[PDB]
Formats: C-alpha cells, structure tokens, sequence
C-alpha cells in the first residue's frame, strides 16, 4: 500500500528546509 | 496573532502593516531578561526554545539564529526579511513576534508560545485527519494567505512543521524565514522538498501561485497522512513534483479529489487561487460548501480538538531535543550586515 511505503521511507520524519 | 467590507477591510490591514514595514520595531529585549528553559524545536537555521520572562513570568517561544551559520547559509537577507515582516504583520493565525534583538554571537525573535505542538506531531501519531478536520485548518490557511498575498507577500514555507496548534486548537503560522514582499517575480530556490511548486525545482521565476500549490499539498497531507509526491531522496521527490501525476487515497470525496486536482494542476492558466476570481475560486469550491469562512476568522468554529495542556510552561506537545550552550562571544559578529535587525 502506499501507505506502507511512506511509513517505509526515509523522510517520515520533520522535515527541515532546504 | 490578535483575535478579530473585505475590501475595506484589508485597505486597513494593508495601512497598518505598511507603517510598520517601513519603520520597524528594534530591539525590544535583552538576553538576560529570560531564563531559557528547554527546546521546543530546531529546524536548518535555527532553535526555538521555550523562555520565562523575568518581570512578567510569561513564557515565550524564543528563535535564536548563530549569525555566522545565517552568513554560512546564505539567509542573511532572508533573515533580515523573517523579521522585517513578522514583526508588521497581524492576523489571527499569525504567531506574534513580542520582542526582537541581538547580542555579539546571535539574532533573536521571541514569539508567542503556542503551547499545541507542531500539526506535524499530531499528524503523524493519528496517521491522518478526517476530511472536516483538515477542512478546518485548511480554510485558516486559505485566509492567512488572502491576507498575506495583500500585503504583496510570498510565505514560501508551508508544511505541517511550521504550524501550531494554539489553545483554541487553531492554527498559528511560524517560520518565516523565506517570506518576501515582492510586486514582480522571484528566483529563490527556497522551502521544503515535499511542498516545491514545479516552477520552484525546474528555476523558473515564480510568484505568489507557489502558495497556493503548497496548500494543495498540505490538505492532500493532512487527509491522506503522507505527501503526494514522496520518496527516500529529494532529487527523486522533485522527479514526481515535475511529472505531476497525483493519485489519490481510495476514502478521498469527490469534492476533495477535485479541489486538489486544481490547486496542484501544471497549467497556471488553471491553478486556483491565481485565476480571474483568485482566492474566490477556493473559497467558493464545493469542498469549502460547509465553511463558515466570517466564523473561522473570528475563532467561532470549534476546533476537531483542543491540545491538553497542564501548564503555562507545559511542553508535553512537543518532542525532545539535544541541548546546546549558548555562547556570546566577547567580539562582535557581523555587525554590519544586520545593523537594522
Ligand atoms: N512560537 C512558537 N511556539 C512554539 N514552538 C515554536 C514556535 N515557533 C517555532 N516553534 C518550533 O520550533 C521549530 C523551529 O522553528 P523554525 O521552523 O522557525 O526553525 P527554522 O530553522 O526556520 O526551520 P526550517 O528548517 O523549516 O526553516 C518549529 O518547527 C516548531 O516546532
Ligand atoms: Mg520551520
Ligand atoms: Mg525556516
């Protein structure tokens, strides 16, 4: 699920600017 | 920010903000009138801390930014911009900028505490909002930017991360830190990687329409529970950003799937919020039929929930960071470069 991959990933985190 | 024709309206909001932006206020504090207690939050440039007031014994949200890492980043002048805007701005679902000032190591702006937490925290551990929940927030925002965008400001940085959820359980914009005003057309490559419009990645001059495309992503967040253009890698999240192609969760309702088809559409010509009608066009969107937009201003709404809150200092709506001395240095650090912060 698309959600799987999200909580999968790398960037489910806070995010900072670039 | 401060509780409450539009034209009317805003021709005085624009009055107001206008005398501040061009007399700003200046070092309305000192350092060693706080007493620095823990750290609410860090971001690329700087740590909010959460402070006690000696003479009043209020607690406040102070950002400190080292001059040397702004220099370091390349934000001076968006620094300066952060504060020469944040400190002549007023709506509802701004946070408020109380005192502003500097010593010889380090540039300061202590807000309002909003004790909530970031929107980020509690999207993630609920894993998603409801549709009418992130109605609620999405239409602040949408009136935030309508005041904003008067002013002929650009925010630049919308995610979950730089909003709070006050008291009320109401939305208070922070981080200022890429906002500019400007009449014309800006180059800036600025914001986060999973909010960049197309325009932004692909460095092609972009205005205000940039928010808007940023709203869409944050309301397809806040309903789905994760961006619609994610990846391990920014390079290949600005690869999704550009093809444009947006799928949907199976539980989104038409009328959401339709809004956000026209607020992340490629075509300018048809991207709501910089069409013929600008903001009415959202406002006036079927996704928006329930919002009772005079009542949100006024705070009339009630909030989906209200943060639990033990005390004045309470942080227990925020997670814990490292902390780190804050050092002074005995000689100045780049005194002319902010000489009107
Ligand atoms: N007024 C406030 N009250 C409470 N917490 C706050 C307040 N302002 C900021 N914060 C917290 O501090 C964090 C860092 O502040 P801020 O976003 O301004 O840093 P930044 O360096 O500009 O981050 P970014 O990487 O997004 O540019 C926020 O994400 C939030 O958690
Ligand atoms: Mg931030
Ligand atoms: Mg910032």
């Amino acid at each position: 699920t698309t959600y799987a991959d999200f909580i999968a990933s790398g960037r489910t985190g806070r995010r900072n600017a670039i | 920010g401060n509780a409450a024709s539009v034209k009317e309206f805003l021709a005085k909001a624009k009055e107001d903000f206008l005398k501040k932006w061009e007399t700003p206020s200046q070092n309305t504090a000192q350092l060693d009138q706080f007493d620095r207690i823990k750290t609410l939050g860090t971001g690329s440039f700087g740590r909010v801390m959460l402070v006690k007031h000696k003479e009043s014994g209020n607690h406040y949200a102070m950002k400190i930014l080292d001059k040397q890492k702004v220099v370091k980043l390349k934000q001076i002048e968006h620094t300066l911009n952060e504060k020469r805007i944040l400190q002549a701005v007023n709506f509802p679902f701004l946070v408020k900028l109380e005192f502003s000032f500097k010593d010889n190591s380090n540039l300061y702006m202590v807000m309002e505490y909003v004790a909530g937490g970031e929107m980020f925290s509690h999207l993630r551990r609920i894993g998603r909002f409801s549709e009418p929940h992130a109605r609620f927030y999405a239409a602040q925002i949408v009136l935030t930017f309508e005041y904003l965008h008067s002013l002929d400001l650009i925010y630049r940085d919308l995610k979950p991360e730089n909003l709070l959820i006050d008291q009320q359980g109401y939305i208070q914009v922070t981080d200022f830190g890429f906002a500019k005003r400007v009449k014309g057309r800006t180059w800036t490559l600025c914001g986060t990687p999973e909010y960049l419009a197309p325009e932004i990645i692909l460095s092609k001059g972009y205005n205000k329409a940039v928010d808007w495309w940023a709203l869409g992503v944050l309301i397809y967040e806040m309903a789905a529970g994760y961006p619609p253009f994610f990846a391990d890698q920014p390079i290949q999240i600005y690869e999704k950003i550009v093809s444009g192609k947006v799928r949907f969760p199976s539980h989104f309702s038409s009328d959401l799937k339709d809004l956000l088809r026209n607020l992340l559409q490629v075509d300018l010509t048809k991207a709501f919020g910089n069409l013929k009608n600008g903001v009415n066009d959202i406002k006036n969107h079927k996704w928006f039929a329930t919002t009772d937009w005079i009542a949100i201003y006024q705070r009339k709404v009630e909030a989906p929930f209200i943060p639990k809150f033990k005390g004045p200092g309470d942080t227990s709506n925020f997670d814990d960071y490292e902390e780190e001395e804050i050092r002074v240095s005995i000689n100045e650090k780049c005194g002319k470069e902010f000489t009107e912060f």
